[PDB]
RNA sequence: GAUGUCGGCUCGUCGCAUCCUGGGGCUGAAGAAGGUCCCAAGGGUUGGGCUGUUCGCCCAUUAAAGCGGCACGCGAGCUG
RNA sequence: GGAUGUGUCGUCGCAUAGACAGCCAGGAGGUUGGCUUAGAAGCAGCCACCCUUCAAAGAGUGCGUAAUAGCUCACUGGUC
């Protein structure tokens, strides 16, 4: 969700995924195919979807975190200054970036929990497997 | 007539037959009827 | 895939031109088909041959085959649909070639057959629709089943002689 | 596996079903270009704990082990391969897949086997004496059991490149 | 068969989870008296076809296997 | 160097995301009464009490008493 | 988001040691697996998915009544 300590406000810009492997921590993952701003609430929505499906255990890796602060229009005007500190927190996601990864669940169990979590996301996603050992 | 703009399989009985420019369904159970218009 | 076509006894097939006219003892049938799809006699029985083997022709293959297989069956064996009336006081009589049914409607229902189909009633709770053309026979017995379809509570109405009806029950 | 050309401009191969390659040791570090389809069917089997000979179009056979691969980020597809020429007597540190055998006596109560280290770096192994896997029995394990590196049975001559107190396999509780 | 297992070990109810916490345990000679009372229903062959069939119901309930094959 | 502004009245016409009628599918649809969705804009869609009111609440009815566009339709047409 | 729309390259597999589909026959016995509960018996929810007989049958898929039964699939044979 939100961050503990900060600066308050930010900006905006985009280009292809910088730091997102394929198989770190988990066995199966969920990768972005489009750029977006992942709201804290959309991640929470995806997490609960997966957590419910995998009833007991807890083997969900959320490799993305909402750190970017977004602002708002009080109600009207423009005849004032820069605005709304407390609108919402965001994770800048670019295609390739592993957002989530699961462990201790079958190919079929994972296929679905990701198919479900996909319906809650503002972008198109792809389900993946192993064979990526870059640098450790 | 349950107009769901997304006609996907629910059980192992559903039949997706293409008709007059739409994604239709002719399932066994009468409640399971899905169409896109 | 569909290939063999059995042509028994007094068959007079004349697949010349686009008029694939099939004559016989029960009556002389006439049916038009595709020109780009080949058909004639290459032995004792019959066969429909398709040139292209893509997708558009494969659909028309099994179509033309079964259609002459139904016209041939029609000229020798013929066709007869057996319909059964179900429900309190539901009964059918006859007024010439016309089927006079009494099926819980304030004024009785009369159906006049087309030129080539015949109505028959053995017991007055059974209707037989016999004809030459399987399509027209289907299209007619279709209209009779429509006069009163079997309802999802007591199966009342016109059903096929051996038809199975699932039942809901409200009270 | 059969290589073909070797130009600096990849324009010729890019359009076709070919993947750029490189093989080095310290005496010869030539340019390369092999088949995508053929590489994949083979690599999916082999990885870092396996090797195959690469015979370039001119009759020159050389044994090489994969050092690193670089794939497209928007696609799954690999776009370049780094092969390392094999000596015969002494090699380098190799990443070996850590595997599990037998159902745990900790996975019963409400646990789960967490393979903390997917691939292990191992010092002084021996070339062509490289183990294609690394099986670790887990039946002895209960909830709260951590198997460290200095608790793993290596196959003859091999030594460990990682710390001996570092967790490789653990059995995890519910929720 | 729940009648025979509950009175042999001394079980009142049973077990909700036969994985986390367990109940009791029964010997091999007591499996024979279940095979002599429930004989006109089973289509099983010899002693080996009744000593293991009866022991299988103990696994679900929460009663541990005693002895058996090897050593 | 002026494009009169709410509400009423008068006069209309249009969209359909249909209030009534018309046709359908599903119903946890026995029947009667319905719920919901699909097709459907041909015609129809009442009179009063309160408030400048649009709205809204109420009385009494109704097959129904639809929602919105037309310079929040219409002052060289009226009111004020 | 959805789809047996057509075109083309690919990746696993079952297959004339006779498959995928239709057709005739069968589908276990422990066992109404235990627990949970007013019951929970293949099908409101946890743990397991062990065993016999064998051509074969998963302590079990979808429907069903209040739990049973019922009606079929996973698996087996015959004709193509
Ligand atoms: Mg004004
Ligand atoms: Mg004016």
């Amino acid at each position: 969700k939100r961050t503990k300590f900060r600066k308050q406000f930010r900006g905006r810009m985009t280009g292809d995924a910088k730091g997102g492997d394929y198989v770190a921590f988990g066995d199966y993952g969920l990768i972005a195919m489009e750029p977006a701003w992942i709201k804290s609430n959309q991640i929470e929505a995806c997490r609960i979807v997966m957590s419910r499906h995998f009833r007991r255990g807890g083997k969900i890796y959320i490799r993305i975190f909402p750190d970017k602060p977004v602002t708002k229009k009080p109600a009207e005007t423009r005849m004032g200054k820069g605005k709304g500190a407390v609108e919402y927190w965001v994770s800048v996601v670019k295609p390739g970036r592993v957002m989530f990864e699961v462990a201790g669940v079958t190919e079929e169990q994972a296929k679905e929990a990701f198919r479900l979590a996909g319906h809650k996301l503002p972008i198109q996603t792809k389900m993946v497997k192993r064979e990526v050992y870059d640098e450790a | 007539m349950k107009v769901r703009s997304s006609v996907k399989k629910m059980c192992d009985n559903c039949k997706v037959v293409r008709r007059h420019g739409r994604v239709l369904v002719i399932c066994s159970n009468v409640k399971h009827k899905q169409r896109q218009g | 895939g569909k290939q063999p076509i059995a042509v028994p006894s007094g068959v007079t097939v004349n697949a010349q031109d686009g008029v694939f006219k099939v004559k016989g003892p029960k009556g002389e049938l006439t049916v038009p088909y595709n020109t780009e799809l080949t058909v004639r006699q290459d032995g004792d029985q019959l066969l429909v041959e398709r040139p292209s083997d893509a997708q558009k022709h494969r659909a028309l293959h099994g179509l033309t085959r079964t259609l002459v297989a139904n016209a041939v069956k029609g000229v020798s064996d013929g066709y007869t649909i057996n319909l059964e009336l179900r429900g309190v006081g539901f009964r059918a009589k006859l007024t010439g070639k016309a089927l006079e049914m009494n099926i819980g409607y304030s004024h009785p229902v009369i159906i006049e057959p087309p030129a080539g189909v015949t109505f028959a009633v053995p017991e007055p709770t059974r209707i037989d629709v016999s004809g030459i053309d399987k399509q027209l026979v289907g299209q007619v017995a279709a209209n009779v089943r429509k006069v009163r379809k079997p309802d999802a509570y007591h199966g009342k109405g016109v059903r096929f002689v051996g038809e199975q009806i699932a039942l809901k029950a409200g009270k | 596996m059969e290589l073909t050309a070797k130009p600096r401009t990849p324009k010729q191969k890019l359009d076709e079903s070919m993947i750029a390659a490189v093989a080095y040791n310290k005496e010869n570090n030539v340019s390369f270009a092999l088949d995508r389809k053929a590489f994949d069917r083979a690599f999916r089997q082999q990885s870092t704990t396996g090797l195959f000979d690469i015979t370039v179009e001119g009759g020159e056979t050389f044994p090489a082990l994969v050092k690193a691969v670089q794939m497209d980020k928007r696609k799954r597809a690999p776009i370049h391969v780094d092969f390392y020429m094999v000596t015969y007597g002494e090699p380098v540190e190799v990443s070996v897949p850590v595997h599990t055998t037998g159902r745990s006596q900790g996975e019963v109560q409400g646990g789960l086997v967490d393979i903390v280290v997917h691939n292990l770096q191992i010092v002084a192994p021996g070339p062509r004496r490289i183990p294609q896997e690394l099986v670790v029995d887990v039946t002895k394990m209960n909830i709260g059991d951590h198997i460290t590196a200095g608790d793993i049975k290596l196959p003859e001559g091999c030594t460990l490149a990682a710390d001996p107190e570092l967790t490789v396999v653990s059995v995890l509780p519910p929720r | 068969m729940s009648y025979l297992i509950r009175k042999a070990a001394g079980i009142g109810k049973g077990s909700s989870t036969p994985n986390k916490a367990k109940v009791g345990k029964l010997n091999w000679d007591q499996v024979l008296e279940i095979a002599k009372t429930k004989m006109p229903d089973l289509n099983a062959g010899s002693v080996e076809a009744a000593a293991n069939t009866v022991a299988g119901t103990a696994r679900s309930m929460g009663v541990t296997v005693e002895g058996g094959p090897n050593a």
